[PDB]
């Protein structure tokens, strides 16, 4: 069985810094993307924060445009979601999904991992 | 771009087909590249995938699925349901900048 | 002068899912059960299995008399007859644009080569215008396998590659400095290195016709793209190494 | 050099050299302009991919290497770097504007179903004055090496 | 005569916004987000990144992770192309019968091939430095129709080698267009064109 390995979350005071992990298995992670999927509890889904595949384009969403830095490592296949200036809004369960092209459209948001909880309060 | 998913609640008899309309407020282009996606909640687990673009079965689970539609009105069809088809269904597309997402609609078995 | 007769193959059974069966020179070929890789034992999750013919005409599994293994002799088979060499055909392509720098626009054409002779594998070889049987006939496998990697993590991939499926068969009779490891019975490339002076080492390409189109989705959003889709046949190259 | 020629006319069939029916077919019809077709789009193009609008006086005239490093795995019966070599010709045999069909009919088809495709076909309009395949197997999440739901395959300017 | 092993020293991975004076009067550059190749004209999403000639990405700002590859000049020892073939192929034929054909590529792996390590052979005239840091452009154009494009621009910066840049630059192209669902039929909306990592130099 192949499973997403997600941990590193917890209760962090606002304005703090935390680093997460999306770890996969069964594939060479030579040039491969990673991000998360937000879901506020009892609310519709949304997306948070990424850089490009090798790290070129740094584009974010509207409410999170200057608070999130995203890093990975092509060897150990361990992701990192490093946040700064934490606020009340972005407390959500984060899902590490798969996305690709089949000659140019979207064919997957394939399997969503276990989900680590980041519950924050002042 | 905001997606319009309707209706929110679906009463689905077991075996009968179900039709759900996700209509976009903006043009999703033409006969080549009308894009959309459909994801599905299973409560207590991770949400999963059942239909792509309201035409064909997304997962490799059996032939019991269907779909049609194009342009601005998209029809989510299923030929014959199962017990595991309950949850809330998310019509989704990200084919434009900076980001959009849809609402979601619920399936109820009878 | 001698004339060789026609040749053919043995009509055989399509493989059954989960069967591992043995061909010559010790290479085992398996038709895996779902949740396994090439070796059919190491952990994989999401591959289902069904074979494929060379020319896009697939084979229903469990079917008797479904394929003919193609035939090809040694290179320069007349020079191994005593104990018919195909040539390339030049061609021209359609029009195309260019751009020229200097320290301008000009028009040229592309060129590819083709071979269609006796050393090309075919179904029913025509007659061709002493050595033993197994030193002159082959069984190039006429059925390839095609793999699908569905593994969790990030992301799923569309890895289209090919690999043969070798079965022994009965071949119809015909009515009329050098390393020793090259000219031995246990070399599959015997028919390619019987006469080349020097050691032979192989080179393998899988050329991938890939493309990048328009819009994509999240993970790295924007272009989140890595995928590679290759041709329908491994392109194996020989390299002559000096031995002295 | 070649003389100027005006653009063709929709729904018009002519006779050229060697007894062939050169024509510009309509939408919903095949090359013969009698056999029905599904959803084809037909434009006229220069031999190099740039469009020419119809109804144009003197629309067109007629016509009369290495790569970089690539890694390749090595199997012996190791990592190594090799390059790819092509060929080209640019002499008198190469057609040119200045010192053949000077226009080409486009067949921008689409075939639906399971599997689908998309075929761009060239048919040489000729009024006197080996096919490459970026082949495909496209599907959302099925078994990737079985019968798919879609494909996408260019045919190039002219088959070799 | 017999030569020895050849390589060069390491480098620094540049940060975005750096343009160092390269050799022979070319200013290499690495433009920021939403800017053209001379960092003055805005654009929507033509944003640039670095990958290896194998395709391996480089995290920017790292110290001693890439060395520029090295090759030999023309006739310093020359090599002949290597033959090869693919498997059986079948297409249609016209005549005014199915037939099996095979296409033939080539290859070259001589001293002129750029490598990480130089095997010996049997100073500015013989050895050189290939640009081992290439800039990958993921150019996107929106609208009607919609294409994304990739063109490679070099970063020719020199190292140190131990004890006219050289033409028709061809970029071979690949195309693919997806079609889904066929009710509304205003206009087709897609094409593409994707170049190689290296220029096809005639």
């Amino acid at each position: 069985e192949v499973k997403l390995v997600e941990s590193g979350g917890g209760l962090v005071q606002p304005g703090g810094s935390l680093t997460l992990s999306c770890v996969g298995s069964g594939y060479t992670f030579s040039s491969y993307p990673i991000c998360w999927v937000r879901q506020a509890p009892g609310k519709g889904l949304e997306w948070l924060s990424c850089i490009d595949s090798s790290g070129s384009k740094m584009h974010l969403a509207d409410s999170v445009l200057s608070r999130f830095t995203i890093s990975k490592d092509n060897s150990q296949n361990t992701a990192y979601l490093q946040m700064n200036s934490l606020r009340t809004e972005d407390t959500a369960r984060y899902y590490c999904a798969r996305g690709r092209w089949c000659y140019g459209v979207i064919c997957d948001m394939d399997l969503w991992g276990p989900g680590v909880e980041v519950v924050v309060s002042s | 771009i905001v997606l319009t998913q309707t209706p929110l609640s679906l009463s689905v008899s077991p075996g009968e087909p179900a039709s759900i309309s996700c209509r976009s407020s903006q043009s999703l282009e033409e006969y080549g590249k009308n894009w959309l996606s459909w994801y599905q909640q299973k409560p207590g687990q991770s949400p999963r995938l059942l239909i792509y673009q309201a035409t064909n079965r997304a997962s490799w689970v059996p032939e019991r699925f269907s779909g049609s539609g194009s342009g601005t009105d998209f029809t989510l069809k299923i030929s014959r349901v199962e017990a595991e088809d309950a949850g809330v269904y998310y019509c989704q597309q990200y084919k434009e900048f900076p980001w959009t997402f849809g609402q979601g609609t619920k399936l109820e078995l009878k | 002068h001698h004339i060789l007769g026609a040749c053919h193959s043995s009509w055989q059974d399509a493989p059954i899912q989960g069967t591992s069966q043995m061909g010559a020179h010790g290479q085992l070929q398996t038709f895996p059960r779902n949740g396994y890789d090439w070796d059919n034992q190491t952990p994989l999750e999401g591959a289902v299995y069904t074979l494929v013919d060379p020319f896009g005409r697939p084979i229903v599994p469990g079917t008797k008399n479904a394929y003919r293994n193609l035939v090809y002799y040694c290179e320069y088979p007349g020079e191994r007859l005593y104990e018919g060499q195909e040539v390339s055909v030049e061609g021209t392509s359609g029009p195309l644009l260019c751009n020229i720098h200097d320290l301008y626009l000009d028009i040229r054409r592309n060129v590819h080569y083709s071979c269609n002779g006796p050393q090309t594998p075919k179904y029913y070889q025509p007659p061709l215008a002493l050595a033993s049987q197994k030193d002159l006939v082959n069984e190039f496998p006429g059925l390839f396998v095609r793999q699908s990697r569905f593994i969790a993590g990030r992301p799923s991939r569309r890895n289209i590659r090919f690999k043969p499926w070798f079965i022994p068969g009965v071949i119809n009779e015909i009515s009329l400095l050098k390393p020793t490891w090259n000219i031995s019975d246990q070399n599959p490339h015997q028919h390619r290195d019987w006469h080349k002076f020097g050691h032979v080492v192989n080179a393998i390409m899988q050329p991938t016709h890939h493309a990048e189109i328009s819009f994509q989705d999240r993970d790295t959003a924007l272009p989140d793209a890595c995928s590679s889709i290759s041709d329908i046949s491994p392109v194996t190259y020989p390299i002559t190494l000096p031995i002295i």
